[PDB]
């Protein structure tokens, strides 16, 4: 079905009353006083803004931000260098170089993320079979140097040891959906 | 009391001025500019901080590279940065401009605005939440707050 | 053998168009060094024109020559107008690339390349 | 020869050369070209600075990720120099003012700071050291700058032999203090010249040639204990040089003579300036002493650089001063300068 | 009437932060006066107030400290100083603060949070986590 | 009836096969290999000389009012000597249907242009020339669109590298955005993903 | 295991440290290198063996869908013990 937006049904009915009304629309700007009144109404409403550093925007557990490399509750490193977080990374941001650890364990000697190539898509954390790399809540990690945004294993593990108290909760909230 | 202390407080004043009034440019290229608009929007209002846009680069104190920088649009960016009158600052916004981003390996992309303009502050994201761009702008304010120019001039 | 033409029955009728294009470029260079304030002399601009022409003198297929004429007319359009800036024009000169050494022993001193 | 020093790549950006270098006057007019030529082919460049971080931003670029490290220092504070040269092969000295200050004199710029850096470099164990004195630098001179540079050129050789001393003539570039200096004499309605500019000879060199020469000196197996005369070709005469400047810059030319003592007094009162002054007594002297014939020193051609003539590069720097009605005017409308051999 | 009641509410706002010192310390520092309920104080100084009669960007807010790790944040404040236990509640991923539903304790979790370090020392510098792959030949220290 | 698979009809297939016979027998001087797919998308393949007549036919014929150009693509297949498969997606708006006309080309066997039929083809022909190197006769402008002005190369050709042959950056020596050759700090990592097992016997190529 | 080298740099769990002559120590001037102090080798060594009764058991992390895939480990050997591939926990039977 369709409908017309600017098609007059039919014309040619005018008397002195309608002429007066149109001539008073003109010469008084009556359809402009309505815009003035609208903007005046908006002057007396509560503004939608927030004192940002002190009160902030609402986010959800699914929110995907800064990355982190997680650990088990035993402190054991949770990644195993299965090397598919970089298989699927559609920006080729992730590199891995892996070896046995001298304990006899599949673990990494390298986990880099050029966060200037990352598109923050979540594919790595929904591809990891062990919930090792995640995309956490921190969106406030701006820098004054390009080289700082090129991460490695130690920075990601620092993030994990920092944000575990948040990431564990976000995961607890969002699983049963993923 | 001391000339050095007077110089320090004067520099604090000039930094306060340039920090409480930094006028960015209407220069947005790609999706990241939408989050710049959202920062301009009511929730994260920029004019609250003295940060209002100006269209001409000569009436501007900062430029925000909110989008992907291509080989065809780099001369224009550099002309604009040049035409901006010093003191001037740059904010690279988004993965496409910090580095090459999701278009790093393509034939028509410069792999960072670092190669064309000198960046003061990098904001990551694809897109960066306007919350995050705002954090980066206040971080640039903090950077201006510690410039120590007249101090070093006195110490020349 | 037994192929279709484009704009050229033969190679001489293509060299005709080639010379028309060389002519347009020769007559355009003094205006391009003036309109957009290049920092070169008209002599070396026209030498660059002849260089980028003799970069393709080995060719004998008329069709390739016609396509090169077409692309030259495109670049001439872009240059007659100011669709392209000083950057693009001075791109031709390679004012920053060090000369590729055309000698064996230099290549051996730096790099595994032939 | 550490494996990280091996030169990989096709000689360009994102490659490696083995030229880990400190550039001390990096925040200036020549240091920017040196850093650009070092980063263009791939080489880490430590940049010690005292200026604000605002005045190192044009240097923040011109290098792939990591190949540009900045760190602050103080010439008064030793233990800020070993910090820099502890990790390098090469050390390049480009420090020098054109005027004294209440803090730093000429000795304390051209003698004591090179000597300090050279002691620190001989202790650290770097392989090369490029010093940059002047062509006219001699202990028997009229200018304090030149005599101080002679003293430093001698003392650096004493304390750090196996050094390299480059002696350029008056350099010209986009933000020089030579051609722009002559061109900025139009705000005053006439240009003074001692003896009308005659009996004074100038052999000026382009910046990029000096930079390429330094950048090859840090790679050539020769040039280990040797001086250099980075002069450029085409010895010009000062009157005709200024005339070429004022023809390229299409303004006018109203020259007139002026004795050295009154022009020196003018330089002094202009040097009473807390900011970067315009003219000074030593600048006047250095302008009005001829360039030495370099016929007994190697030069650029013995190091891998063809000197670019000033008639090829002058418009790039002097178009800034042209008015409308003359801005869109070409190099072939300036009747080039008469030369000399002497 | 109601004008008098809003004036009373403003009087309470003016007079619920201690005194003039305590009022200016919040007004010159956060540009707001709105009084709320103290949810809990952090182990650095942060306060984390709440007032659910407002709308869904202001029902929760922070009042930062004046010294976090020897940095003097009386003026230079940043959002990186909210630790993760309160980040989740402040960005409204929960209706459950850590004073009632705290997080799990772990030996490897950081005790002391760190704000953003970008220009300071003790910032981040990347490096190859790997090792030498192609080993060289060390010649002998004797001749012939 | 099966939920996971896509539903299937036959009336669209029959209609499009009928219309394919229609075009095939009405326009035999040009037409090759009419085909209709499992998904019912009619697809007529044409000699390059037949472009204007076929497109004018499908635009202006009464039982085929294909008077809207949706896409105009090209597809590089280096194997076949006539590389570039050129595609014309159309729709009718009178019969609520689409059709696809196809031709072929090469680096030196160009094609007549279509602005005399579909003005929408102007910028698409420009894009195709820029990306693949197919020249179009009697075109008004026929300059680049998408590539930089000083650009040598036809990027969407399969023999063109993804990263290109030139890279840009600003230089203080000359104060321009110079173009240096290409030198990446991280080579693109080509992944060999194709499995060594026949997944679809229906498309099995015999030797 | 954050023992240092004689060059003063911390050494990582991937024993990585730069040589003394390696010029790449510059980047840690007026700076430091991020290294994680909590090594997983020593930590998972600081974990006892979970004795069991059967010769074959399973291991997930402990959350179920929050750990790792279920794997079974044989415990017939007595001289040594079982070990999980994903985690590093150990098991034995009496
Ligand atoms: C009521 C509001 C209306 C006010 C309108 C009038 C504005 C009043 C401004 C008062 C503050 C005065 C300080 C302005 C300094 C701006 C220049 C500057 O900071 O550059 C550093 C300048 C220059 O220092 P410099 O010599 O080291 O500059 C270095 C040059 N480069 C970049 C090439 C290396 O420092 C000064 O000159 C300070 C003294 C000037 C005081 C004059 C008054
Ligand atoms: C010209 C005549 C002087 C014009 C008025 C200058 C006002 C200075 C001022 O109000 O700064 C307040 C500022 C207030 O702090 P602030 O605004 O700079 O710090 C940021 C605070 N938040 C995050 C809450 C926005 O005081 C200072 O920080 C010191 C700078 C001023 C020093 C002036 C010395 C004289
Ligand atoms: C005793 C017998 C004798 C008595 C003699 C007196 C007889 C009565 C005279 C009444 C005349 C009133 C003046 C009217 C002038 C305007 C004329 C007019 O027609 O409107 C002009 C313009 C036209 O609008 P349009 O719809 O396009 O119609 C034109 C078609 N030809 O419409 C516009 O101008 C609108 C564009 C301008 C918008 C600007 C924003 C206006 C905002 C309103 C603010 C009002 C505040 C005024 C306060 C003034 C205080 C000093
Ligand atoms: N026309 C020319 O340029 C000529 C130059 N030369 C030689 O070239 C070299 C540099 O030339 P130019 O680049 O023009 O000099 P500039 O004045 O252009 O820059 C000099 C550098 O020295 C640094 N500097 C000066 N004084 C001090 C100090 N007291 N403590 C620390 N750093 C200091 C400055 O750093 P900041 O700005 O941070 O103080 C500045 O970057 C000098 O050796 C000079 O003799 C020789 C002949 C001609
Ligand atoms: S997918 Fe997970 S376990 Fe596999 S390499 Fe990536 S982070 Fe490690
Ligand atoms: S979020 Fe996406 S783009 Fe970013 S690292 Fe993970 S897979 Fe790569
Ligand atoms: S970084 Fe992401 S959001 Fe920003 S311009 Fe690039 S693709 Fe768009
Ligand atoms: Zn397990």
């Amino acid at each position: 079905t369709y409908k017309y937006v600017n098609k007059k049904e039919q014309e040619s009915e005018v008397d002195m009353k309608s002429a007066t009304d149109n001539a008073a629309r003109i010469l008084m700007w009556t359809e402009l006083i309505r815009g003035l009144g609208m903007t005046l109404s908006y002057l007396f409403r509560e503004p939608a803004t927030i004192n940002y550093p002190f009160e902030k925007g609402p986010l959800s557990p699914r929110f995907r931000g800064e990355h982190a490399l997680r650990r088990y509750p035993s402190g054991e490193e949770r990644c195993i260098a299965c090397k598919l977080c970089e298989a699927i990374c559609p920006a080729q941001a992730i590199t891995i170089e892996a070896e046995p650890r001298a304990d006899g364990s599949r673990r990494t000697t390298r986990y880099d993320i050029d966060m200037t190539k990352c598109i923050y898509c979540g594919f790595c954390q929904e591809a990891c079979p062990v919930d090792a790399i995640v995309e956490g809540p921190n969106f406030e990690f701006s820098t004054e140097t390009h080289e700082e945004l090129l991460y490695n294993k130690e920075k990601l593990l620092n993030n994990g040891d920092k944000w575990e108290a948040e990431i564990a909760a976000n995961i607890q909230a969002d699983y049963l959906y993923r | 009391s001391r000339a050095e202390y007077v110089v320090t407080k004067l520099d604090d004043l000039i930094n306060w001025a340039r920090r409480s009034s930094l006028w960015p440019m209407t220069f947005g290229l790609a999706c990241c500019a939408v989050e710049m608009m959202h920062m301009a929007a009511p929730r994260y209002d920029m004019d609250r901080f003295g940060v209002v846009f100006r269209a001409s680069p000569r009436q501007a104190d900062v430029m925000i590279v909110a989008g992907t920088l291509t080989n065809k649009m780099a001369p224009a960016l550099r002309k604009v940065y040049d035409q901006m009158p010093e003191p001037r600052y740059v904010v690279s916004m988004g993965s496409c401009a910090n580095g090459g981003g999701y278009y790093h390996y393509s034939y028509s992309v410069v792999r960072g605005c670092d190669r064309i303009v000198p960046v003061d502050i990098y904001v990551p994201g694809c897109p960066p939440t306007a919350e995050a761009l705002l954090y980066g702008i206040l971080q640039l304010q903090r950077k201006i707050k510690r410039e120590q120019k007249l101090k070093i001039w006195y110490r020349r | 053998t037994s192929v279709k033409p484009i704009f050229s029955r033969d190679l001489n009728e293509a060299k005709r168009r080639v010379r028309e294009l060389y002519r347009a470029w020769y007559r355009e260079v003094p205006n391009t060094v003036h309109l957009m304030q290049l920092d070169i002399t008209v002599k070396q601009g026209r030498d660059k024109v002849r260089e980028m022409f003799m970069k393709n003198a080995h060719v004998t297929d008329p069709r390739v020559v016609d396509l090169l004429v077409i692309k030259g007319k495109m670049e001439l359009q872009e240059t007659i107008k100011v669709w392209k800036q000083r950057t693009h024009v001075m791109r031709f000169f390679h004012e920053t690339e060090t000369p590729r050494p055309k000698d064996f022993l230099s290549k051996f001193y730096m790099g595994h390349d032939p | 020869l550490h494996h990280a020093v091996i030169p990989h790549g096709k000689g360009g950006r994102s490659s490696v050369s083995g030229v880990v270098a400190t550039v001390f006057g990096a925040t200036g007019f020549l240091g920017r070209y040196v850093v650009n030529h070092l980063g263009r082919m791939g080489s880490q460049v430590i940049i010690p600075y005292r200026c604000d971080v605002y005045d190192i931003m044009h240097l923040r670029l011109m290098g792939d990720l990591g190949q540009l490290t900045f760190l602050e220092w103080d010439a008064r504070d030793k233990d800020s120099i070993r910090k820099a040269v502890q990790h390098s092969n090469v050390v390049i000295n480009l420090i020098g003012r054109e005027w004294e200050t209440r803090n730093f004199d000429f000795e304390d710029v051209f003698v004591n700071i090179p000597r300090a850096i050279a002691q620190a470099s001989k202790e650290a164990g770097v392989e090369r050291f490029i010093h940059v004195s002047h062509l006219n630098a001699s202990m028997k001179s009229s200018s304090k700058s030149l005599r101080s540079k002679a003293v430093g050129e001698k003392e650096v050789r004493s304390v750090f032999p196996e050094a390299i001393i480059i002696r350029p003539s008056d350099i010209f570039g986009r933000e020089d203090r030579f051609l722009n200096h002559f061109a900025n004499y139009r705000w005053f309605l006439a240009v003074p010249l001692v003896s009308l500019g005659f009996k004074t000879v100038k052999q000026p060199v382009y910046v990029a040639d000096v930079s390429k020469g330094i950048v090859n000196a840090t790679k050539d197996p020769d040039a280990v204990g040797k001086t250099f005369a980075f002069t450029g070709p085409n010895r010009y005469l000062l009157f005709h040089l200024v005339k070429y400047i004022f023809g390229m810059t299409h303004r006018t030319f109203i020259p007139y003579p002026l004795p050295l003592f009154v022009y020196s007094w003018i330089g002094k009162l202009f040097g009473l300036s807390p900011f970067e002054p315009w003219t000074t007594k030593d600048k006047v002297e250095r302008i009005h002493i001829s360039d030495v014939m370099p016929t007994d020193l190697p030069g650029l051609e013995d190091l891998g650089v063809q000197p670019t003539p000033l008639e090829l590069k002058s418009i790039e720097v002097l178009r800034r001063h042209r008015t409308y009605r003359w801005l869109s005017s070409e190099i072939e409308e300036t009747k080039p300068a008469k030369t000399v051999n002497y | 009437m109601e004008l008098v009641e809003v004036l009373k509410r403003g009087v309470q706002q003016v007079t619920g932060h201690g005194g003039l010192r305590g009022l200016l310390r919040v007004f010159f520092r956060a540009n707001d006066i709105r009084i709320g309920t103290l949810v809990g104080e952090d182990k650095y100084g942060n306060k984390y107030y709440e007032d659910n009669k407002q709308f869904f960007g202001r029902h929760r807010w922070v009042i930062y400290t004046t010294e976090m790790n020897g940095k003097n944040t009386f003026w230079d404040v940043d959002g990186s100083m909210v630790p993760p236990e309160w980040h989740r509640w402040l960005h409204c991923m929960t209706d459950d603060p850590p004073t009632t539903n705290p997080p799990t304790a772990r030996k490897f979790i950081w005790t002391n949070h760190k704000f953003n370090v970008s220009a300071t020392p003790e910032q981040y510098v990347p490096y190859s986590t790997t090792r030498k792959k192609i080993h060289e030949w060390v010649p002998p220290s004797t001749p012939y | 009836k099966r939920p996971t698979v896509r539903p299937r009809s036959d009336v669209t297939h029959k209609q499009l096969s009928a219309f394919g016979e229609y075009v095939a027998e009405i326009l035999p001087k040009y037409v090759q290999q009419v085909q209709v797919s499992c998904l019912d998308e009619l697809e007529i393949c044409i000699h390059p000389d037949g472009v204007i007549p076929t497109l004018t036919f499908l635009r202006d014929h009464t039982n085929a009012q294909f008077k809207s150009l949706a896409d105009l693509t090209a597809v590089d297949v280096p194997t076949r000597q006539n590389r570039f498969e050129i595609v014309y997606n159309l729709l009718s708006l009178r019969f609520n249907s689409r059709i696809r006309v196809k031709t072929y080309a090469d680096e030196l066997t160009p094609i007549d242009s279509i602005v005399s039929v579909h003005i929408a083809a102007n910028w698409y022909e420009r894009e195709v020339w820029d990306m693949f190197g197919v020249f179009f006769f009697n075109h008004p402008d026929l300059r680049r669109i998408l590539t930089d002005y000083g650009f040598e190369g036809h990027p969407f050709r399969k023999d063109f590298p993804l990263t290109g042959y030139v890279e840009l950056r600003y230089d203080d020596e000359v104060k321009r955005v110079v173009a240096e050759p290409v030198e990446l700090a991280q080579e693109f990592r080509k992944f060999d993903l194709n499995s060594p097992w026949e997944a679809f016997p229906a498309y099995r190529q015999p030797p | 295991g954050v023992q240092v080298s004689p060059s003063g740099e911390k050494i990582t769990h991937t024993g990585q440290v730069y040589d003394e002559k390696d010029y790449r120590r510059v980047r840690f001037v007026d700076r430091q290198k991020e290294v994680n102090e909590n090594f997983a080798i020593d930590l998972i060594a600081q974990q006892p063996v979970n004795e069991v009764e059967h010769r074959i058991i399973a291991c997930d992390g402990g959350g179920g869908a929050l750990g790792h895939p279920k794997v079974y480990i044989n415990l017939d050997k007595e001289t040594k013990t079982g070990t999980c591939g994903y985690c590093g926990l150990q098991f034995k039977q009496h």
